[PDB]
RNA sequence: UUAGGCGGCCACAGCGGUGGGGUUGCCUCCCGUACCCAUCCCGAACACGGAAGAUAAGCCCACCAGCGUUCCGGGGAGUACUGGAGUGCGCGAGCCUCUGGGAAACCCGGUUCGCCGCCACC
RNA sequence: AGUGCAAGAGCAAAAGAUAGCUUGACAGUGUUCUUCCCAACGAGGAACGCUGACGCGAAAGCGUGGUCUAGCGAACCAAUU
RNA sequence: CCUGUCAAACUCCAAACUUACAGACGCCGUUUGACGCGGGGAUUCCGGUGCGCGGGGUA
């Protein structure tokens, strides 16, 4: 399970690349989604590779982001352990986080919006003109790299 | 054989055993083929159908198994050919086959030949086959009369293993008589 | 005519003689020099002139450089010196010139050039350990008559 | 092994390559059977622009007709080793060609499953000069 | 294109690979297909008749009937539905 | 399939080569022209009639790789080329990095001297 | 190689050659594609049918001109069946 | 035999990639009716730039 965060806007990006993001439920810059590591999804992320930042997050990181940005399929009902417990097949965020990472379920399945609307990266990111290996923020990241980004955008 | 661009004919073409152009026209009928063939000593008739991995013979008769019904004569003549066609034909009828198209392979359409005798035999067995009567030898020749007379010009028996001296087309009759009958173990 | 007009590979390959007529003859007098009855294996030294950029070299340039090169090897080793040099490229690319504004512009045929990818050997000489410095000088003169910069690479020759 | 390997005469082809025929009559007598007309191909400067049209005649003899002919024909020539084919054939002269081969040559002349004769079963000049010379005459 | 005939620009698609040169095997020229079957369309260079417009080579249509021995195959050219008359020789079952 | 017929794929099956196989069996070569039929001339072929001989052809069985072909290993080569991205480099033609794909020639070693289907048959 | 003529393509027990026979280069009426990719537009063209009448072949079958892609023309008017 | 070079109108090979159909996942539609169909009304048929691939031209 990889976390996908759009870091480059839609203006001037190929339409088929923009439609792919939308199919992955991301419609805005800084919006994040969790995607299972299937061959079908693999092609999709590989296609949006240059306009996004992705990688597998740590259990803790996921938990932080869920507590801070997860939302109901509808409504403003805050999402916390009690919400999770009184609304999902899990006991708290951790249970959910674990099942997500292990690809046992999806946010939609548990009545949550497929998207995590993150905040701009505190202290800024590494730039959207270069990939990670070159010092940029685009492309696949370390679990640690992805965690650094996701946390700065908590 | 000469190089990458060399064109080798299909196998049955190199072997000079299958005329693919005639084959195609034959298959276009949608009907089974009455495959009439002949050897120096024997004559074979097969009812072949089209299959996924190759043709399918549904019924057949060989001149050899003609003796199996009381045939002490040679098996490479007209009477042999006709009776063999009839035998194969009868068996064809058994398996539910009702019509066919004569496939004489690489033999020539000579009027009165054996491939046509096989066809007349197969037709009498009740099989529907597009044909032309005035290309079939006259009844007597089918019976084997032409050979009897040849033996008349005796001085030395025509046949070695004494099956008889003056030969007998009446034997042809006895055998056909035995085949057109119901009993017969096809 | 300036080579700036043809030095680049900015056009389709135009070599089909069956569809092109009026092609001028090449000015290249010889592609094999020195003792061409002897093999290159018979020499301890093999030095080549390598082009550093991809380009097109008109036959008039091949002839000038090759000439000013072999000419030196002759003046320094003799009209029969124990050496041999080869110009391995041939000018296959036909060149045009539109010589009436831009209407019906397809040019008329005016020459030929050889396409040389960067890193390739244009010339190659084979000599004895003695004449090694003479061939290096022949090439210094040759690369002064062709568009790109070149490397004078010494292949078999560990007599440094 | 030797029986089905010992040579024989396949055909004796007598022919007169003229160039415009009336000569059929003699061949019809010296051989014994009807001759055939010979047509030509390609136009020829030598007033021979007509493609299909009589220009020669030939007679192909087989079995007795062939032998009975050679018996009285062979004595009329002075055979030499050069006059022999690479396949074991020879022609002298009015031309007289003799086609020699081994028994089952039919394998390459029949319609069904025909096949080319292996070089091993192909007659040889040496094996040819023999058979022939071994019957009413001399070699070289 | 310099001209607009049916065989315009079809040098490659209507030329046989050297080893596939020569009369084609009868089997595929007599193959029978059922309505609804998916069939790939590809002209056989060696077979003159029963062809469809070269522009359609590569289509995978649906047999919806017969007209004589030829088959009527349904395809969608871009967004337009079309019916193509084609003999078995130029067809192949899908999968 | 101790030798046959009809095929599918249509060279992995081609080219060339070696060895083995047949008394009433099979296929052949083979013997022979009264008939059906036949050669612009030839029973050569086609067609018909037939068993004195033969396993020399063909054919079938076993096998050889020199040529051609198929596939595989290792090397060439993750090279050449390339879809996506870049305020990376270069006067410039052009190049590079990241991401996703990825050859061809050729060399060396193996594989390949057909596979399969229906019918008939000591 | 040949296959009438551009080019590209097809073809070997043939689509080439020879011989013989024959007039399907036939009448009626369609389906479909093309013309005009997608996407509407005429004449023209092609492939594929049904009906009628025929040719050849033992028969399957082939023949809606020449192996395939050029060789073509509205309304009004005239002549013709 | 060896040795030196090529192809827009060459190809024993051969990508990336584009493309027909289908299944799966994704997205979407069944009160926001998608897909498709019929009808009313248009405007439009001087385009330009960057990037990639080009063809012409010294440019
Ligand atoms: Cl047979
Ligand atoms: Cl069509
Ligand atoms: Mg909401
Ligand atoms: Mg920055
Ligand atoms: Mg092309
Ligand atoms: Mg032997
Ligand atoms: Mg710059
Ligand atoms: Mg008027
Ligand atoms: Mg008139
Ligand atoms: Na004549
Ligand atoms: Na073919
Ligand atoms: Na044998
Ligand atoms: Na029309
Ligand atoms: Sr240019
Ligand atoms: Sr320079
Ligand atoms: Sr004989
Ligand atoms: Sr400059
Ligand atoms: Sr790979
Ligand atoms: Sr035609
Ligand atoms: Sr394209």
């Amino acid at each position: 399970m990889h976390a996908l965060v759009q870091l480059r806007g839609e203006v001037n990006m190929h339409t088929d690349i923009q439609d792919t993001l939308e199919m992955l439920n991301i419609h805005h810059v800084n919006h994040c989604t969790l995607v299972p590591e299937t061959d079908a999804y693999r092609g999709m992320v590989a296609k949006v590779n240059d306009f996004v930042a992705f990688g597998e997050p740590s259990q803790e990181t996921l938990e932080t982001v869920l507590a801070t940005r997860a939302e109901p399929l509808e409504g403003d009902a805050d999402v916390d352990d009690e919400w999770v417990a009184e609304h999902t097949d899990y006991d708290d965020i951790s249970g959910l986080a674990f099942a997500l990472l292990s690809e046992e379920t999806t946010l939609r399945e548990q009545g949550l919006s497929p998207t995590l609307r993150l905040h701009p990266p505190r202290g800024g990111h590494d730039g959207v003109k270069h990939p990670v290996k070159e010092g940029g923020q685009l492309g696949k990241h370390d679990t640690e790299g992805i965690d650094d980004l996701l946390e700065a955008m908590r | 054989a000469t190089g990458p661009r060399y064109k080798v004919p299909m196998r049955r073409r190199r072997e000079a055993r299958t005329d693919y152009h005639q084959r195609l026209r034959l298959l276009k009928s949608g009907k089974p083929r009455l495959v009439a063939r002949k050897s120096n000593k024997h004559v074979r008739a097969q009812l072949v159908t089209l299959g996924p991995n190759g043709d399918d013979t549904l019924a057949s008769a060989h001149s050899s198994d003609l003796a199996e019904y009381g045939w002490e004569a040679p098996t490479g003549n007209m009477p042999s050919a006709y009776l063999t066609g009839l035998l194969a034909g009868l068996r064809a009828q058994e398996a539910g086959v009702e019509e066919a198209v004569l496939d004489i392979g690489l033999n020539s359409p000579t009027p009165g030949s054996k491939v046509f005798a096989i066809q007349e035999g197969a037709i009498d067995a009740g099989l529907d086959i597009p044909h032309n009567d005035d290309v079939l030898a006259d009844w007597q020749r089918t019976r084997g009369a032409h050979i009897a007379e040849y033996d008349e010009q005796l001085e030395e028996p025509l046949y070695s293993g004494d099956f008889d001296a003056a030969d007998l087309p009446e034997h042809f009759d006895e055998l056909r008589e035995t085949l057109l009958d119901g009993d017969i173990e096809l | 005519k300036p080579a700036s007009m043809y030095r680049d590979i900015d056009k389709p390959a135009y070599t089909r003689r069956e569809y092109i007529t009026g092609i001028p003859g090449s000015k290249i007098a010889q592609h094999k020099m020195g003792r061409k009855q002897k093999d290159a294996d018979d020499y301890p030294v093999q030095i080549s002139l390598i082009v550093e950029e991809t380009v097109q070299l008109r036959h008039g340039s091949l002839e000038a450089s090759r000439l000013s090169a072999n000419r030196h090897l002759i003046k320094e080793l003799g009209e029969e010196g124990d050496y041999k040099m080869t110009l391995r490229k041939f000018p296959h690319q036909v060149l045009r010139e539109n010589k009436d504004g831009m209407r019906a512009a397809f040019g008329k045929i005016v020459g030929t050039a050889a396409r040389v990818q960067a890193g390739e050997q244009l010339f190659t000489a084979y000599c004895n350990v003695e004449d090694a410095e003479h061939v290096k000088e022949a090439f210094r003169r040759a690369y002064n008559k062709i568009t790109p910069s070149c490397r004078i690479d010494s292949s078999p020759a560990g007599n440094a | 092994f030797h029986e089905m390997r010992e040579p024989r005469i396949e055909k004796v082809v007598v022919h007169m390559g003229i160039g415009h025929a009336n000569a059929e009559d003699i061949l019809g007598e010296i051989t014994g059977q009807m001759p055939v007309r010979t047509k030509a191909k390609r136009t020829v400067g030598e007033f021979d622009i007509r493609e299909g049209d009589p220009i020669g005649a030939k007679v192909t003899l087989r079995d007795e007709m062939a032998e009975e002919f050679l018996q009285t024909a062979l004595p009329l020539a002075e055979l030499a080793t050069s006059q022999f084919d690479d396949t074991g054939n020879f022609s002298f002269g009015l031309d007289v060609t003799v086609n020699l081969v081994r028994p089952g040559y039919r394998v390459a002349k029949r319609d069904k499953a025909s096949r080319s004769i292996p070089t091993k079963h192909r007659l040889n000049p040496a094996d040819a000069v023999a058979f022939i010379e071994s019957t009413y005459d001399v070699e070289v | 294109p310099s001209s607009n005939g049916p065989l315009e620009g079809t040098r490659g698609k209507l030329k046989n690979k050297p080893r596939d040169r020569g009369t084609s095997p009868p089997q595929r020229a007599v193959e029978e297909f059922d309505d609804g079957e998916k069939v790939h369309l590809k002209i056989d260079p060696s077979v003159p008749n029963g062809r469809f417009h070269p522009r359609f080579d590569g289509q995978t249509g649906t047999v919806e009937g017969k007209q004589g021995d030829a088959y009527k195959v349904d395809i969608v050219d871009g967004g337009k539905e079309k019916t193509i008359i084609v003999t078995a020789a130029h067809l192949r079952r899908q999968e």
